Formats: structure tokens, C-alpha cells, sequence
């Protein structure tokens, strides 16, 4: 006797997902509070945080659900890290762009100032900045807080895991009843 | 626009 | 390999309908144009239809996806069993309060004509109605072409197939890639 | 005014 019931909804919501079937996919998902979250793996959805290819990250983030605090420390520290590699164009763009940055700029009005302060500032001030917790640190607890909210499930595992239940009444056979 | 690859990228994923 | 690809669907609503996921189980149904059609059992369907007993075939009915003219055939035809029984009250009050009935009024205003002046004549004039096609055969003709719209799943099927799936892969396991 | 059962049964299923 096994139960498990979050697990089922994403299954569903996968074969939806792959049978194009977008506003079901929609409705579920909102209905039952459970998102599917497919990354082609955890280690390389960390990796790819930790290594600070922040492009790949977004992008993956951009197909996710979303806990708008996670999302504004994320766009927060990927803006650090543009600031320090003086790419502040790009830096400015995400600033006032991009959805938690706006949602940040709302909630926590003295966070944003101080982004845009340490986004104004002549030079990178990399010594308070990381000297208080470093990049390193900084990439791992992001990464896991964000790992922690998306799953890995094969390419199509219900229509596998019903091939195997097909299997399995044809080799074993049912109980009687 | 950026010179740097990934940053490139980062732009045409978010705009 | 073996495929089947309406009746994962079906499960798919089944599940839906269990936990009351009722809104993601009416957009999946439309999207797919694929109908969650639950009888007890498809031959106890056909009985109660062949048997005369409207009140449960009307049950039935309601919980179903319905073509216009299946339901417009039996509604008539209920109708005519009716006004056979000298259940004229009945029978008026299915004429006008009935989706079907109505629909038949506007797509089929000379049909409707027909009906209400079927219902109107003094008294049950069978030798023309029944000697055309008998009445056995007309419940016959609607017993199956209802039929071929309906379909029989256990209570649980999703999470019991997902069960041997699950037995499976334990005692049996899996091919190596 | 409905006697039989069936028709009863009929009446509440489609009226409530």
C-alpha cells in the first residue's frame, strides 16, 4: 500500500505539458497549488547557479513557479554581480525592467535605494559587499533555497509508468478479488 | 551593448 | 510498446473528478474535446433504457457530454412514452422546460409542431406510431447509439494501475539503458 | 398528479 499525492499532480501536469495542452496545464497548476517544476537535472540547475551563468538560470527561472522573495533576492544578487563586472548598463535594464525588481522597488523602497546606490557608486565596493558573506556563499544559499522548489521527472514517465502497470498485469497478473 | 557573452545572452532572455 | 492515447485522458478526469479538481477537469475536457462519461455499468445503462425507466436513463443523462440529436431522439421519445401513458402534464412540462426539447424548437420548428400536436390528440393513436417502427426497437436504436457515447472505468483506475507500476518496478524491476 | 414513480423520479432529476 504506497500513497503519494503531489507527486501524481506533476505527472499529470507533464503529460499535459507535452500533449500541448497549456490552459489544462494552467488550471491545474492553480488549482491545486502544485507547479511543475522540470529541471533536466538538480546538480545541473546548481552548477549553473554556482558557475554564475546567469542567463541559463534566468531562463530556467523564467519557466518556473515563482516565491516572489526568492525571485527578488535572485535578480538582487545577479544586479550585484553585473555591478562588479561594470557591465552597468545591463545592470540598470534588469534595475528597472524586470518584474521583482519592480515588486522590490514596491515592497522594500530602502532595498531597491540601496541597490541603486551600490549600482551608482564609482567603483565596486567588494569588501563590505562579500567581506560580510562571500560570492561563493552567496551563489550556494541561493542555490539551494532555489533547488529546494523544482523537481526532475523523465521525459514521459506516466505514459512509462502505465506501459508498466500494462506489464505488469500481463507477466504477474491480478489479484483476485 | 554588452560586451560580455553570458551578459548578452542574460539580455536577450530577459528583454 | 503499446499505445492508447483517449483513455489515459480518461483517467486523467476520473482522478480529477475523485479530488474534486472540478474547474482543471471541465478545461481539460474541453480542451481535448474528450468527456468523462462514469456509468456503474454500460449494460445496466442499456438495460435501464430498454426497460422504460426514463427516470434513471434522465439521471444518467445529466452527467454526461451530449451530441444535440442523441439527446433531442431520447427527449422525444420520452416524450411519446409519456403521452402513451396519459402523462400529459409530464409530458408538456418536458416540452418546454427541457434543453433539448427547446433546441429541437428552434432548429426543427415543424418537428416540434409535430411532438406538441402528438401531445394534444385525444387520445394514443399507437397503430400509426409503433406499426412505422415498433417501440422495442426505438429504445433498441437509443440504448446503443447512447451506448456508443458512454464508458465503464473502475472507481480508482489512475492510482491503482500507478500502484502496479510501482509493484513493477520493485518485483520485477527495470531494463537496464 | 404523478402517480407513477418513475415519472416522479423523472420530474425531480430534471426540475430539482
Amino acid at each position: 500500500i504506497e500513497i503519494e499525492s503531489s507527486d501524481v499532480i506533476r505527472l499529470i501536469e507533464q503529460f499535459l505539458k507535452e500533449s500541448n495542452l497549456h490552459r489544462t496545464l494552467a488550471i491545474l497548476q492553480e488549482e491545486t497549488n502544485v507547479s511543475l517544476n522540470t529541471v533536466d537535472s538538480i546538480d545541473g540547475f546548481c552548477n549553473e547557479i554556482t558557475s554564475g551563468n546567469w542567463d541559463n538560470v534566468l531562463k530556467t527561472v523564467q519557466s518556473l513557479k515563482l516565491p516572489a522573495k526568492k525571485l527578488i533576492d535572485l535578480y538582487e544578487h545577479v544586479i550585484i554581480e553585473l555591478v562588479e563586472l561594470r557591465e552597468l548598463a545591463t545592470a540598470r535594464l534588469v534595475a528597472r525592467q524586470t518584474d521583482p525588481m519592480i515588486l522590490l522597488k514596491q515592497i522594500d523602497p530602502d532595498r531597491f535605494a540601496r541597490l541603486e546606490s551600490l549600482i551608482n557608486r564609482p567603483y565596486f565596493d567588494g569588501q563590505e559587499v562579500y567581506g560580510d558573506v562571500s560570492k561563493e556563499k552567496r551563489r550556494s544559499v541561493i542555490a539551494q533555497t532555489l533547488s529546494s522548489e523544482v523537481h526532475v521527472v523523465a521525459p514521459s514517465r506516466l505514459l512509462s509508468l502505465l506501459g508498466q502497470s500494462l506489464k505488469w498485469q500481463l507477466h504477474q497478473g491480478l489479484l483476485p478479488p | 551593448h554588452s560586451e560580455n557573452r553570458m551578459v548578452r545572452s542574460l539580455h536577450r532572455v530577459l528583454f
